[PDB]
Formats: C-alpha cells, sequence, structure tokens
RNA sequence: GAUGAGUAGGAGGGCGCGGCGGUCGCUGCAAAACCUUGGGCGCGAGCCUGGGCGGAGCGGCCGUCGGUGCAGAUCUUGGU
RNA sequence: CCCGUCUUGAAACACGGACCAAGGAGUCUGACAUGUGUGCGAGUCAACGGGCGAGUAAACCCGUAAGGCGUAAGGAAGCUG
RNA sequence: ACGGGCGAGAGACCGAUAGCGAACAAGUACCGCGAGGGAAAGAUGAAAAGGACUUUGAAAAGAGAGUCAAAGAGUGCUUGAAAUUGUCGGGAGGGAAGCGGAUGGGGGCCGGCGAUGCGCCCCGGUCGGAUGUGGAACGGUGACGAGCCGGUCCGCCGAUCG
C-alpha cells in the first residue's frame, strides 16, 4: 500500500472544453487552442479558459461601464468574452474598438454610429495575435438575483441574505424573528 | 425525458438510492409545513425569520388601482425623447425638450442619476421628488404639475 | 452582391434571371438550435 | 491479403464471466450481473468463489477486437457496402450479414474476390 | 391497474420563443443553399444546374402532373423525386396498423 | 462547400447520409464514409468529400480499364452539375500515375493526399485487372 | 389524397365496412373488367359479375380456362364457372371458387336493366 | 426549388443584417460568433505566423 | 510520469427494449421468432456469424420520446 | 457453507424462497430553487384572442396606453424616495 | 358546459395475462335468500381440396394409401420456449450435488486451421508508345479578366521503347 489521498489523483474539476454545441464557438476554441499552444501568451490562455465558461460565468458588460473603463484608453482594443448590452443612461459614445462574443442590436448600432467597430475573436486574432494593446474586461459576475440568496442564512445574526418568499408584504415573513416586539429580532 | 432520469441508472441496486437503513417511507416528518414550531422549528427560524405572527393593520377590500403610481428616474428621462427631438434640442439652445412622462405611463419622477450635460428639460408629471426638481432646476429646465 | 441564375424552361421565352443573393442565404447555420427547435415543435401536433 | 497486424494477440482471460448461482437456478441466466447483496461472498471476493469482471482484464489496445486471422470484422449487407473496404483490406475483413440471401451473397463474394477483401463466412448458403 | 396511469393533462405541447423559431428557419434556409449539406441530407442533386435552384415563374401556371414531371426533368430535380418514389415501402413495426402504413 | 469547409465539417462530422457506423459507440465502434470523392472512405476532415473545396475522385469507369480521375473545381462550388472536372484515362498504369501526380500534387491542388490518390489508383487498377482475368493468386504470402 | 370529411382512411374501418357489406353492396364490390372487345364496343371498363355471364379466368392455376358463370356466392366472395372444378378424395366433382377481380367478362347477359347500366356507364366516359 | 417570385420576396420577408424585415416586425437576422469561419485563413495568416 | 479496497450514497461513459422525425438497407434465391457439445468479438452489459426450424416481414445509423431491463415482494396469472 | 433482507454481528437452531414462463414497483402534474444548453436583452413573453393556413388540431403573422415578470426601495400606515 | 343518446373524423395509445369486466351466443356461464359478486374463451388451408379405398382391431384407433406447395398445416388445426417426462447413445457415483482455479483423457468443431508468391533474364502472343504537329472539351493560379502553367481523348511523320 501507499499512503496517498485517492491514490494521488486529483479531486478538482475544471472545464476543459465548451459544454455548448455552437459550431462557431468550437471553431473559436480550436483557433485559441492553436494560439495558446504555439505562442504561450497569457492573454491567449485567459481567453481560451474563458471560452469554456458557462453563461452565468460570462456576464454581460453595459455600454456605460465599457465607456467608463475605456476612458483614457480609446486607442486600445477592448476585449470581453461575453455580451455587450446598450445603456440608455450613457449619453456620449466615443469611437471604440470592441471585441466580444455578441453585441445587442442597439449597442452595435450606437457603437457604429459613434464611429467604432464591433469585432469578433477571429478578427481579434488577426489584429492582435498575442493580445497586444488590448483591454481585457469582465462583466459583473455576482450581480444577479440568485447571488443575493447565497451566503449566511437569513435567520442568523449579521446576515443580510435575501430570504425565499412567494410574495412581498406585511403578512409575508415580517413578524417573529424580525422584530423586537414579536419574540426576537434577527 | 425518462431515459435521462437517474432512477434508470439505479435499476438493480435494491434501495433505489434511498438507503437500506433509513428507507423511503410515506411521510416520516408529517405533511407539508407540519411541525413549523415543534420539530421543524430550526429550519423555520434559520431560513424563514418572521414567518409566525402578525404585524400592521388590516385593509378590507383594498384595490390597487388607487395606489397605482409608476415612477421614472431623471437618468431615464432622456431615453423617452425621440432621436430627432434629441438632435434638435442639441442644435438649439434657446428651447428645451418638453417631456410629458404621463403619456409614456409614469406618474412620479424620481431623482436618481444625472441628466445630459448642459441640457435644459421641461418635465410635466403628477408628482416629483425634491431632489429631481432640484436637479432639473440646476440643469436649467422646469417642472409642471398635471393630473 | 452575388447574383443567382434563374433556370429557364423550354416554354418560356426570356432567360433573364440575375436575382441578387438574399441576405438570409448567408445566415448562421446552427445545427444545435435547429435540432432543439425542431424536436420541441414537432411535439405540438 | 496479408494482415497488417504484427503484435501477437494476448488474452488475459478466455473464460466467460458467468453469473453466480446460474448453475443452481434455471431462472437465473448466465449473462453477467454484479451481486449487490450485503453478505454476498462473490461481492466480497472470497477466495474460491465466482470471479467478478473488472477493467484490469482489458485487452491490449493494439490487438483489441482483432479476429484470430489478424483482421477486424465489418458487417456488409450488399456489394455496394463491400467497396468501403477497398483501401483497408490489410486491416479489415468483411462478414456478410446473417439475413442476406444466397443470390446476393454470391455477388458479394465475387466482388470481394475482385477487391482482395477477406470474407469470414463466404461458404454460407452455398 | 397500471402503475401511475397515463393522464390526458400531460404536457404534450411546447412554447418555443418566436425569435428562436425564426433563427432555426433562417439556419435551415441558409443550409439549403450549401450543396454539400444538401447531398449529406440524402438528396440526389448531382444533375442540378446550380444551388439555390431558382426557376422561372411560368412553373406556377402548370396544371397537369405530367407537365410538372416534365418541368422537374428540365430543371434536373427529377432524380430526387424518382428516388423518393422508389423508396416507397411499408413501415416496419406496429405503426403499420396505426394508420401509418 | 459554398461556406467554409471547416464549418461544413463541424456540421457534418456528427451525422450525414454517407456516414457508416457499426458496433455501437464503445471500444468496438467502426466508422467509414461512402462519398465517392473520399479517397480512403475515412470519416475525417482530411479525407472528407463534403468539407473540402478541393477534392480528388478516383474510380473505375464502365469498360476497358478506363479509370475516372475527377477534381472538384474551386470556383464552381455552387454548380453541382459542372462541379467535377473529369478525365477518363485508358493508358498504362505508368501514364495514369503520372497524370494523377500532375493533377493532385504538382499543381498544389491537394499535396497532402498524393499518397492516398496513388494507392487508390493502384487498388482500382488491380481490381479491374482481376475483374477481367479472374483471380490467379491468393495474395497471402508476406 | 382524400379530402371529403365524411370518408375515413382508417384501415380498421375500411376492413369492417368491406367484411360487413350487405348483399347489394357486395354485388358492386364483386366487379370484374370487360374483355378488350367489349371494352371497345361499350366504352365501359368494368361491370358487376352476373350469373349468366361468360367469363375467362386470367389469374391463378386456371389462367386459360373460360366458361359460363353458374353461381355468385356473395357470402363467400366468389363465383363458380361451368367446368372449372376439381375432384375430391371421394372422387366427386366440386366447383372451385374464383374471385371476380381475377377474371375477364367475354360476353354479358343483356336485359333492359343491363343495357341501361351500360348506357349510364358509357355516358360519363363519353 | 425556388420560384423567382418567392426568391425575390425572401429579401423583404427576412430582411438583412443592416435593415429590418417588412413582414416580421422588428426582426433582424442573427450574427455568428465568428465573422469568418475559414479557420485555415486565420491560422496561416501573416500576422499569426509572424 | 504517478497511481488502483469499497457498504449507504453521488456522478460519468456505455449495453439492451418499443415508438416518432429523417437517413441507409435487408427479405419467398426465405423476414421475425425460436433451437443448437458450430465459431468469434468485448473486462462487461451485450454483439456478429455457421447450421436448423419457421413461412412473412425486419434491421443499422443520427436525433427525439417512453407504461423501457427482475431471482426474490408468505408478490400476480398460468403451467409443472 | 445459500442466496435476498433487517442487523454491531448470518452459513445460522433469524425471516422469504418446491420449480418454470409472462406481468411486476421513484411516474405524471402544479409551485419554487441551484446547475447547465439555447434566444433576446433594459427589456422579455402573441399560441386569452385575432388573421390565416399543410383543403389545414401543425406551421406562419399580429401588443392598441393589454397583462405577467424585471426595471426602486424603506415604512404598520399616513408618506417619502 | 357536455365520460349519457344518435351520427362522424382522427391518434408518436393497447395488441388477447395488454386494451373496457367483456375482440367470442359478456354483464354471458356460474355463485349468493338477498342487496350484490362475476369469469375463462381469438389464428387449418389460397381453396375443404376436411383424408376415398385396403388391412388389423369390439371400438377408440393403428399400419398402408390419397389431397395440398406444405399434414414438418388433419377442425381447440400460423409458430411452438421453459419448468417437467419417456426412449436411445456417452459418461460418473464408499453418508449430497453444484461451483473457482490448472492440467490431462476422450469427444466435437475449425482450412483466413497453415504460404507457394516475388525479383532478374530468353522465346512467343496481345495492348499501347515524344519534348513534334492539328482537333474536341477542360482545369490550377490570377480577379469565375489577360498572361503563365497544365492533364484527358482523337488523327498523322518519325522514334522502336514500355
Ligand atoms: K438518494
Ligand atoms: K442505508
Ligand atoms: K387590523
Ligand atoms: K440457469
Ligand atoms: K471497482
Ligand atoms: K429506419
Ligand atoms: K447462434
Ligand atoms: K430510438
Ligand atoms: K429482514
Ligand atoms: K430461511
Ligand atoms: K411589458
Ligand atoms: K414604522
Ligand atoms: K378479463
Ligand atoms: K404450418
Ligand atoms: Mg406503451
Ligand atoms: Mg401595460
Ligand atoms: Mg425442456
Amino acid at each position: 500500500g501507499i499512503d496517498l489521498k485517492a491514490g494521488g489523483k486529483s479531486k478538482k474539476t475544471k472545464r476543459t472544453a465548451p459544454k455548448s454545441d455552437d459550431v462557431y464557438l468550437k471553431l473559436l476554441v480550436k483557433l485559441y487552442r492553436f494560439l495558446v499552444r504555439r505562442t504561450g501568451s497569457k492573454f491567449n490562455a485567459v481567453i481560451l479558459k474563458r471560452l469554456f465558461m458557462s453563461k452565468i460565468n460570462k456576464p454581460p458588460l453595459s455600454l456605460s461601464r465599457l465607456i467608463s473603463y475605456a476612458k483614457g484608453k480609446e486607442d486600445k482594443v477592448v476585449v470581453i468574452v461575453g455580451t455587450i448590452t446598450d445603456d440608455v443612461r450613457a449619453y456620449e459614445v466615443p469611437a471604440l474598438k470592441v471585441c466580444a462574443l455578441r453585441f445587442t442590436k442597439t449597442a452595435r448600432a450606437r457603437i457604429e454610429k459613434a464611429g467604432g467597430e464591433c469585432l469578433t475573436f477571429d478578427q481579434l486574432a488577426l489584429r492582435a495575435p498575442l493580445g497586444q494593446n488590448t483591454l481585457l474586461l469582465r462583466g459583473p459576475k455576482n450581480a444577479r438575483e440568485a447571488v443575493k440568496h447565497f451566503g449566511p442564512a437569513p435567520g442568523v445574526p449579521h446576515s443580510h441574505t435575501k430570504p425565499f418568499v412567494r410574495s412581498k408584504g406585511r403578512k409575508f415573513e415580517r413578524a417573529r424573528g424580525r422584530r423586537n416586539s414579536r419574540g426576537y429580532k434577527a | 425525458t425518462t431515459r435521462f432520469k437517474k432512477n434508470r441508472k439505479k435499476r438493480g441496486h435494491v434501495s433505489a438510492g434511498h438507503g437500506r437503513v433509513g428507507k423511503h417511507r410515506k411521510h416520516p416528518g408529517g405533511r407539508g409545513n407540519a411541525g413549523g414550531m415543534h420539530h421543524h422549528r430550526i429550519l423555520f427560524d434559520k431560513y424563514h425569520p418572521g414567518y409566525f405572527g402578525k404585524v400592521g393593520m388590516r385593509y378590507f377590500h383594498k384595490l390597487r388601482n388607487k395606489f397605482h403610481c409608476p415612477t421614472i428616474n431623471i437618468d431615464n428621462l432622456w431615453s423617452l425623447v425621440p432621436q430627432e427631438v434629441k438632435d434638435k434640442a442639441k442644435s438649439s439652445n434657446a428651447t428645451a425638450p418638453f417631456i410629458d412622462v404621463t403619456q409614456y405611463g409614469y406618474f412620479k419622477v424620481l431623482g436618481k442619476g444625472v441628466l445630459p450635460q448642459n441640457q435644459a428639460v421641461v418635465v410635466k408629471a403628477k408628482l416629483i421628488s425634491k431632489n429631481a426638481e432640484k436637479k432639473i432646476k440646476e440643469a436649467g429646465g422646469a417642472v409642471v404639475l398635471t393630473a | 452582391i452575388p447574383t443567382t441564375t434563374v433556370q429557364s424552361f423550354e416554354n418560356d421565352m426570356a432567360t433573364d434571371g440575375a436575382v441578387p443573393l438574399p441576405a438570409v442565404m448567408k445566415a448562421p447555420i446552427r445545427p444545435d438550435v435547429v435540432t432543439y427547435v425542431h424536436s420541441n415543435i414537432s411535439k405540438n401536433a | 491479403a496479408v494482415p497488417l497486424l504484427t503484435k501477437k494477440v494476448v488474452k488475459k482471460r478466455v473464460k466467460r464471466f458467468i453469473r453466480p448461482q446460474s448453475d443452481r437456478r434455471i431462472t437465473v441466466k448466465e449473462s453477467w450481473r454484479r451481486p449487490k447483496g450485503i453478505d454476498s461472498r462473490v461481492r466480497r471476493k472470497f477466495k474460491g468463489c465466482v470471479l467478478m469482471p473488472n477493467i484490469g482484464y482489458g485487452s491490449d489496445k493494439k490487438t483489441r477486437h482483432y479476429l484470430p486471422n489478424g483482421f477486424k470484422k465489418f458487417v456488409v449487407h450488399n456489394a455496394s457496402e463491400l467497396e468501403v473496404l477497398m483501401m483497408h483490406n490489410r486491416t479489415y475483413c468483411a462478414e456478410i450479414a446473417h439475413n442476406v440471401s444466397t443470390r446476393k451473397r454470391k455477388e458479394i463474394v465475387e466482388r470481394a474476390a475482385q477487391l482482395d477483401v477477406v470474407i469470414t463466412n463466404k461458404l454460407a448458403r452455398l | 391497474r397500471m402503475f401511475a396511469p397515463t393522464k390526458i393533462w400531460r404536457r404534450w405541447h411546447r412554447k418555443i420563443p418566436v425569435n428562436q423559431k425564426r433563427y432555426a428557419v433562417a439556419s435551415a434556409i441558409a443550409a439549403s443553399a450549401v450543396p454539400s449539406l444538401v447531398l449529406a441530407r440524402g438528396h440526389r442533386i448531382e444533375s442540378v444546374p446550380e444551388l439555390p435552384l431558382v426557376v422561372s415563374d411560368s412553373v406556377e401556371s402548370i396544371e397537369k402532373t405530367s407537365n410538372a414531371i416534365k418541368a422537374l426533368k428540365q430543371i434536373g430535380a427529377y432524380p430526387d423525386a424518382e428516388k423518393a418514389k422508389d423508396s416507397h415501402a411499408i413501415r416496419p413495426g406496429k405503426g403499420k396498423m396505426r394508420n401509418r402504413r | 462547400t459554398t461556406v467554409p469547409g471547416q464549418l461544413v465539417w463541424e456540421i457534418v462530422k456528427k451525422n450525414n447520409s454517407f456516414l457508416v457506423k457499426e458496433f455501437g459507440n464503445g471500444t468496438a465502434g467502426v466508422v467509414f464514409s461512402k462519398e465517392p470523392n473520399n479517397l480512403y472512405n475515412l470519416h475525417s476532415y482530411k479525407h472528407s468529400g463534403l468539407a473540402n473545396k478541393k477534392t480528388v475522385t478516383i474510380q473505375a469507369e464502365g469498360k476497358d480499364k478506363s479509370v475516372l480521375l475527377a477534381t472538384s473545381k474551386t470556383k464552381k462550388q455552387n454548380k453541382p452539375s459542372t462541379l467535377l472536372n473529369k478525365s477518363v484515362m485508358k493508358k498504362e498504369f505508368r501514364r495514369m500515375s503520372k497524370a494523377v501526380t500532375n493533377q493532385v500534387a504538382d499543381n498544389y491542388y491537394r499535396p497532402d493526399l498524393k499518397k492516398a490518390a496513388l494507392a487508390r489508383l493502384s487498388a482500382v487498377n488491380r481490381s479491374l485487372k482481376v475483374a477481367k482475368s479472374g483471380v490467379k493468386k491468393k495474395n497471402r504470402q508476406a | 389524397m382524400k379530402y371529403n370529411p365524411r370518408v375515413s382512411s382508417s384501415r380498421r374501418k375500411s376492413r369492417k365496412a368491406h367484411f360487413t357489406a350487405p348483399s347489394s353492396v357486395r354485388r358492386v364490390l364483386m366487379s370484374a373488367p370487360l374483355s378488350s372487345d367489349l371494352r371497345t364496343k361499350y366504352n365501359v371498363r368494368s361491370m358487376p359479375v352476373r350469373k349468366d355471364d361468360e367469363v375467362q379466368v386470367v389469374r391463378g392455376t386456371y389462367k386459360g380456362r373460360e366458361g359460363k358463370v353458374v353461381q355468385v356466392y356473395r357470402k363467400k366472395w366468389v363465383i363458380h364457372i361451368e367446368r372449372i372444378t376439381r375432384e375430391k378424395v371421394n372422387g366427386s366433382t366440386v366447383n372451385v371458387g374464383i374471385h371476380p377481380s381475377k377474371v375477364v367478362v367475354t360476353k354479358l347477359r343483356l336485359d333492359k336493366d343491363r343495357k341501361s347500366l351500360l348506357d349510364r356507364k358509357a355516358k360519363g366516359r363519353a | 426549388v425556388w420560384t423567382k417570385s418567392a426568391y425575390e420576396k425572401l429579401d423583404g420577408i427576412y430582411g438583412s443584417f443592416d435593415k429590418a424585415s417588412e413582414k416580421k416586425k422588428g426582426y433582424v437576422l442573427p450574427r455568428p460568433k465568428m465573422a469568418n469561419a475559414d479557420l485555415a485563413r486565420i491560422i496561416n495568416s501573416d500576422e499569426v505566423q509572424s
């Protein structure tokens, strides 16, 4: 016998390929597999790793946030592995070079009208093979409804986790355990 | 999809994944929300604080239509303006766009966010917040009350 | 724009085709989407 | 046809994995079933009992699925299907499907002779 | 009585988004223009002049099946129809007695 | 392939009317391709007759040791009727091999399958000779 | 393709109707084609089989036989002809049932009703 | 097999990438994740191979 | 290169049955089913095939669906 | 050492099982929740209904200030935002 | 609105232990004082052509014979698994049998069970032979232009090889 945990084998699971059946995504994965193998670029490795991620792990980026992050770097190609959505709270749109998996129609129209371009990852490979002069961006991963329910249980002290309730109102989980006048608070 | 159900993988394993000792009996802990206070108290308290008891006053025969009050923010006011009106306003500084948020279906205007830079706006609404009115006045526009 | 030839029968008299290639002919081909939609809608009958 | 395979075929075990107690009860068939009983001596692997299959018995990958003649089997239902083996006659042999009639079997045999494709059951229905 | 007897209020139907339906239709139309995919789907198009196959509007006025067959022969789509006719056969299994023969 | 061959392969590698599969999806699985423009009848992107603009086709003509060598025209991809440039060779095996080499490799059409084309031509020639003169040896000695 | 909503394509219903058809419907169901000469003369394709009609068999073991019909067994869906018979083990002679669709009418027994039906059939064909 | 009239109507039915469809209110054809699916052209380009 | 125990339990990849949408085939020169100290493949679920019987249908492949896999339940019916 | 089972412990003087064939047990539905695939995206959802249409239970099209969910929350409430 | 009545159209439904209890003289036979309870049971053959006649037997039937493509389809008649039983043949057996692993004796089966080709020469027989010259159609690249390059087939002068 040998004193090893699980015979020395790994017990962690990570994505090694996309779970999607999108043929275009598969072609992009092949392209960036080749790029990673034959260039050893950290940017390419990050792009390849993110190409495997699930939908919730590729959150969208708003146009206003994209403009804010690109301020002072309009000459660099901003790259996001995800979707870019329009923001009606953004008034002035500068000329930007943007690469993403997908653009909403409004966001694409606004970028093109402002004078930028919307690029795919094949075009990004053609333009910056090693990711030179790029601004790699990620959307807000934890900014979703499901996350609010995670963490410490609502009923424990110092917890601000949202509870699961079928309706909102005075009669829905507000009396005992939420007030000093009805039993205890928190 | 039956062929993907895990019970198919458990064919020939006796307990069907529910254990030899514990087994899968009918209602080992009661039906529905039984025992909320007695043997499910820990669950109810830790996951559903506030569940037991009553608070506030009652309201017999309450109708929501008389409480209907949609709201919009000043950061979203500009989105209501059509593109042609928008560039007309940009070109001409002697006049300001006149937005009737009621026609788009809003009763009250709230003061979240900011407006376009150096743009006056005449906003007509049923109600408005103090901050929203202050922001409009600072932008150089005006507020009108209607019903 | 690419041009598509129009086949002419014996009965007809003019071989004038030259129809521009419609944009839908260059749409993305997604077997996964097609199979998903087909399998779901074939249940409706 | 000269088979391409060169490595000798080695079988780790040539005996069938017979289900326990299939000799005892007629209703219990021979096809393997892993015992799940709590006390089963076969499941516990008591020495002198029925052996259970495991991946350790796996055949060498180079010689896996190779017939004793040195080729691999491919079922053919017609002479048109036969032509698929034209460029693989040194690795693959053709076996005519059991339901093919004698009339079609004759044509398949003739075409295979033309193409230098080995038939495992060329004498059937003759 | 059978275990869990079948009931009529099983969810027979599906409600797919219209945008996804249109995506699928557009994809199928785009694929119909690829000769490789048309061949891969089992259609005999070796004699078709060009894909997409666009014919004169005079075909819309044809009234007789013989004239329709002649038009198919002229445009080179008749081998596919002949293959379809020759493939006519009785359905194997219980379906042949369920009004799908 | 009016669309890129890589996309065509991504679509058709899962299923197509020319794909022959046997013995399940385990270790016993056997796969082949039936399309006439696949030199080795192999279900792979390299030899695929559906996912390549430039394809070589070698088979036996009806009569008189005539070998059909056809190449897919690069520009007439949307014209199935005139998609193949055909040549029927009736001369000696040496001349046929020279023609195949010239039309496959010397023009950089598909140099990667020059060996496959030559092997297919040799197999077709041997099959024609045997079909003419009957079997005369078992070809079992090594 | 059927379009009338009051006709069924159900195999079960069609078989039930055919096998429970009364005698009047069975008469029409038991129709036979006319010979070439009668077809040309009357401009009619097929007629119900009558007792005193001359009939030539065109299918089966009696493909060349001909004679006068002697019985129309509607309950058994068959007709009997003059000399189309066979010998039993006893040695006695018994007529052999022949389906009307497998014979050809060479001469019709004509009456007022038969002539009227022939005229009606010819009128539609024109 | 398309008739000429149907082929012509295709453009007005399904619109295009730039403009919207007349027969489908506000519909626009989808765009792929890859502008050019010819993988060899990208992989063997001067930029990558340099 | 390292490594290999597994009840309760979880998961992955596969085998098998019957339909549906497609596709490729077999069959009176004999289909299904059944029978067989014939032979072979796979660790295995299983699969391919010789021979017989039978006398009219059946199968492979890609998706998709389900009243889909038995040694037990003093289990049910029938048979011995 | 006879399998299956309950059991700390079964070959058990523990229970079921004389034998064979066929049938035989985590299903369907509603409300949620995580995860994953797909479409769109500050929007999204035409299948209540209407116009039609494989002469048609399918498929296709249609949202007027319709509606649901989301886009603002905190208070018992007045109310503020 | 509509699991009743009359009349229709369909099905990703069941296929005789399934599907209504009932595919049949089924709410029948049968049971209970009664209210009630309630089965089992489909398939010769294309056509009865449903087995004449001889012989043995009291008879049922047997042995011959005849019909049919078939009786290896003979009226509870498409096919005919297992449990269980008889006969013949092989084998084993001091108070169980069966089973895992290794050989051996005997039997059974297997000819892709296990080859006879290849290279270099001589003789004879057939089929074709340039980088030359014309024709037919055509391709690679380029820009489904020019230019360059190129293969297949056919007709001739030389070459005299494969
Ligand atoms: K479980
Ligand atoms: K347990
Ligand atoms: K109150
Ligand atoms: K057994
Ligand atoms: K194991
Ligand atoms: K099939
Ligand atoms: K067998
Ligand atoms: K299936
Ligand atoms: K127990
Ligand atoms: K016991
Ligand atoms: K809405
Ligand atoms: K308060
Ligand atoms: K019953
Ligand atoms: K029989
Ligand atoms: Mg079922
Ligand atoms: Mg509304
Ligand atoms: Mg037996």
